[PDB]
């Protein structure tokens, strides 16, 4: 009935380590040298994780296989059957981890199946903005090299998405907690944040985050309860509260 | 090679430099050798025991508390493409990467180090220092914007577009031309004596060059020069 | 050919799409509010006209629009031309215009001489030694009447002392924004109109000589920015449209070379996991 | 065999010639389909010019071929060939019809088509 | 020589590919088109025409140092074939000194002589 999380560092190794195993046992050989059963193999690892039903121990386990890839090559043998087995992806691009974003998730080719019935209803309730947003800014990104767009509003798309990508920045061994997520994605898209400088917008939520800790422990204990996001107006209240406080340099 | 460095580690703590030249032929080797063992062939015709035939010898170069041992070694990149599985092997055995790159060297840049794919995990501004950090970061930032305006100006041009394109362009061009060092080495192709400059004089150097004190200083000046007070002698010498 | 030569072809002609596309929006974006000068202009002029149907004083002593028709004495031509490329047959048709027209209609240099605006029209009245004396460059993307104003006033005071007595200027028109066409439009020396006898007050004293050399000049210069901004108008139109088809172009090179790309991936995979099951089937 | 001391100079200096617009040609139009032909050089224009013509005037109508098409065979002497490449090169034939230029045997045939033609 | 010859070639190599699209390319690096076409006019040579190094290298020498610069592209050949000729007719000395002491000769003494083939040379 408990829960268990499994991370396997490397499905590769593994991958080329039966290769080997089986080449030196002089089985035949296939599609780069890779076993008959190789899709067997990982299809017999991955499905072992399960949530199970009510009849039965009321326990779950999750997997989080990684998988390796040489100069981006997705098309390679064991990424493709690894792809198919599993019930998403998150695809992390060295490129953006070199430009600054550090955590570098690519939000585009990023798919996961559950994802909807896996969230809160306060996650919910904001995340399809920030999706769009940053979707609609992807094409937008291209055209920041020229100096300026004669209308404001395909440039509040750059804006926007910029002080997006600076929210979504974070740093190492420093996780938050979901309530602490919803109210700055909630600051983000209700406007609150677009008046503040791209670097200042880093400093701005963790001030927020020391502005919650001194008067907001009803809010946050609110979301802790109800997994709802709290009174929109005492919101909106509290985050005026702080702007009407922090200083922009 | 790797035993008399073990000794000296072992038998007496000390701590030593093991300089591998061109590991990529110790592998390329094995290759050779599988086929007539009778080993049948893998992916791209190499052993099938590649990854453990790497991991026996790699995993035994790692410090201890006795000793530590510290290896600078060459890869051998075939076709030039990061691809082949010899080379790809070898990175999960790396702590830090100098990748040199082709289309620097062309212009005769040496030592043709990309400060775009050189990584190394030791830095991290509680290990180097929050200033070295930062300046390491920002000229990487720098570097960045310049090659974008590449593909825009050969389209168009250099001065097609100048939203503080001049500022940027000059602080690129500037911090690149400054990686560039002559080296005591190479007096065997130039004949130019090489200079050694401490972390402390590069990183303040880099400084000044970041907020401008060295804005209206060549380009030539950067290049192959050492330290900035020699970059600045020479400028003043070549341009009067 | 290889699997690496074809897919560096393939990334350099996306990011050659990407780029052009990029242009076009800036185009596109500079031509919404060259549109919107344009219009705003267009009242100042229609002002100008209203002055002018009334200042005629029907066979008025002006020297300027009475068809002087005096022996023709070095024909000046205006161009308008773009200071940068990009933007298909522009350019192209506006030279080769006047080209063909004053090869036709006049013989030797003494007959003409030529007035520019824009790089590409100096340099090939350069490259090809034509009689230019007049010439501006590097006008602003939105340029106002000052910027134009200190060439033109020059332009009226040529045919004021008595030199190029015959004067034509050319000019793409915005027709449409997909459609622009090069015009020929009569300048101060041919003047006519259609208007009758009208009554309206802007220093309405019948001083004839006086309103005359106050507005006459005036006149000349609104016709020229008038047409400067059709011009510009048009350029930017021009250029949207060539780098959309561009972009069309490179989207077709790249789906065939994805169609090569793909047959090359199936015939290296073949052969790499045939060379295997032989080099197996040995021992 | 196509050496200047074996076919003659002024042979090995046409046929390089020919080659070296032909190669240039190739070069150009990769640029010349992605971004078309407005935006090339004047220079680079004569030459596809001249290119366009020397590839059709390659082209030539064998007397085999002759139960395809009605249209007879041809010989061509080596001093006709050359004679034709020069004065192609030289630009005394820049304003005929490019179409002229197929399927014909010695120069003085593009002449007396392009004047069948609309010429 | 060869170093800043080099340098140069490499340099003159990359904005060729711009200067098919840019007019707004500046005067003075139109001097590096010009030196580049120099001297890639200059490394060729025809079939079975064995030079010797001296020779080789003061005509090197005259293009690096901007000697010729002022020919048009079209006549470097000749102008290198009868540079040679002009050389075996007074340059004895020059490739001697040049032969023997492995060095390049005074800058003075064979600039007269580049300067005395250029005079003389006529131009198509």
């Amino acid at each position: 009935g408990k829960h268990v999380l499994v991370v396997y560092d490397d499905l590769s190794k593994q991958a080329a380590a039966y290769r080997e195993l089986s080449l030196l046992l002089r089985r035949p050989p296939g599609r780069e040298a890779y076993p008959g059963d190789i899709f067997y193999l990982h299809s017999r690892l991955l499905e072992r994780a399960a949530k199970l039903s009510d009849a039965k121990g009321g326990g779950s386990l999750t997997a989080l296989p990684f998988v390796e890839t040489q100069a981006g090559d997705i098309s390679a043998y064991i990424p493709t059957n690894v792809i198919s087995i599993t019930d998403g992806q998150i695809f992390l691009q060295s490129d953006l981890f070199f430009s600054g974003v550090r955590p570098a998730i690519n939000a585009g080719l990023s798919v996961s199946r559950v994802g909807g019935a896996a969230q809160i209803k306060a996650m919910k309730k904001v995340a399809g903005t920030l999706r769009l947003d940053l979707a609609a800014y992807r094409e937008l990104e291209a055209f920041a090299q020229f100096g300026s767009d004669l209308d404001k509003a395909t440039q509040a798309k750059l804006a926007r998405g910029a002080r997006t990508v600076e929210v979504l920045k974070q740093d190492l061994h420093q996780p938050i907690p979901v309530e602490k997520q919803v109210l700055i994605i909630y600051a983000l898209t209700r406007g609150f944040l677009d008046d503040i400088p791209v670097e200042d917008v880093r400093r701005f939520e963790k001030e927020f985050y020391l502005f919650l800790d001194q008067n907001g422990q009803h809010l946050l204990e609110h979301i802790r309860t109800t997994k709802d996001l709290p009174n929109e107006d005492d919101l909106n209240k509290a985050i005026e509260a702080f702007k009407k406080t922090f200083v922009v340099s | 090679g790797l035993t008399m460095a073990e000794y000296f580690r072992d038998e007496q703590g000390q701590d030593v430099l093991l300089f591998i030249d061109n590991i990529f032929r110790f592998t390329q080797a094995g290759s050779e050798v599988s086929a007539l063992l009778g080993r049948m062939p893998s992916a791209v015709g190499y052993q099938p025991t590649l990854a453990t035939e790497m991991g026996q010898l790699q995993e035994r170069i790692t410090s201890t508390a006795k000793g530590s041992i510290t290896s600078i070694q060459a890869i051998y990149v075939p076709a030039d493409d990061y691809t082949d599985p010899a080379p790809a092997t070898t990175f999960s055995h790396l702590d830090a990467t100098t990748n040199l790159e082709r289309k620097l060297a062309e212009m005769g840049i040496y030592p043709a180090v990309d400060p775009l794919a050189s990584t190394s995990r030791a830095l991290a501004p509680e290990i180097v220092g929050e200033e070295h950090y930062q300046v390491a970061r920002k000229v990487q930032q720098t570097l960045q914007r310049y090659k974008e305006l590449q593909d825009i100006i050969a389209i168009l041009g250099m001065d097609e577009l100048s939203d503080e394109d001049k500022l940027v362009v000059h602080r690129a061009r500037r911090i690149q031309f400054f990686l560039s060092q002559n080296f005591h080495v190479a007096e065997q192709f130039t004949g130019q004596p090489g200079s050694y400059v401490p972390v402390k004089e590069t990183v303040r150097g880099f400084k000044e060059i970041l907020e401008g004190k060295y804005d209206h200083l060549p380009e030539d000046a950067f290049r192959l020069v050492g330290r900035i007070e020699e970059v600045v002698e020479k400028a003043k010498a070549m341009g009067v | 050919a290889s699997l690496r030569d074809i897919k560096t072809r393939i990334n350099a002609t996306k990011k050659t799409s990407q780029i052009t596309k990029a242009m076009e929006m800036v185009s596109t974006s500079k031509l919404n509010r060259a549109e919107q000068n344009a219009k705003s202009f267009v009242p100042y002029m229609e002002k100008i006209q209203e002055v002018v149907a009334n200042v005629a004083l029907g066979a008025g002593g002006a020297s300027h629009p009475m068809l002087v028709s005096r022996p023709v004495k070095k024909t000046g031509y205006l161009v308008i031309t773009s200071d940068r490329g990009l933007a298909g047959a522009y350019n192209s048709n506006v030279l080769r215009l006047v080209y063909q027209t004053i090869q036709k209609r006049h013989a030797s240099p003494d007959e003409y001489a030529i007035i520019v605006i824009g790089r590409v029209g100096l340099s090939f009245f350069r490259k090809r030694n034509m009689p230019v004396i007049l010439d501006i460059t590097r006008l602003p993307d939105q340029p106002s009447f000052a910027d134009i104003k200190e060439i033109a006033r020059k332009t009226v005071g040529l045919f004021a002392d008595g030199t190029f007595d015959e004067l034509y200027m050319y000019y793409n028109h915005y027709v449409s924004a997909i459609q622009q066409e090069v015009t020929e439009r009569k300048l101060l020396p041919l003047t006519d109109l259609a208007e009758n006898k009208q009554r309206t007050v802007y220093e309405f004293e019948p001083s004839q000589e006086e309103i005359l050399d106050v507005l006459l000049p005036q006149y000349a210069e609104s016709l020229i920015y008038g047409a400067l901004l059709d011009a510009k108008a048009s350029e930017h139109a021009a250029r949207m449209t060539a780098m959309k088809n561009a972009t069309d172009n490179a989207n077709e090179l790249i789906r065939t070379l994805t169609l090569s790309y793909n047959r090359a991936r199936q015939a290296a995979i073949t052969q790499e996991i045939t060379e295997i099951v032989a080099g197996a089937n040995a021992l």
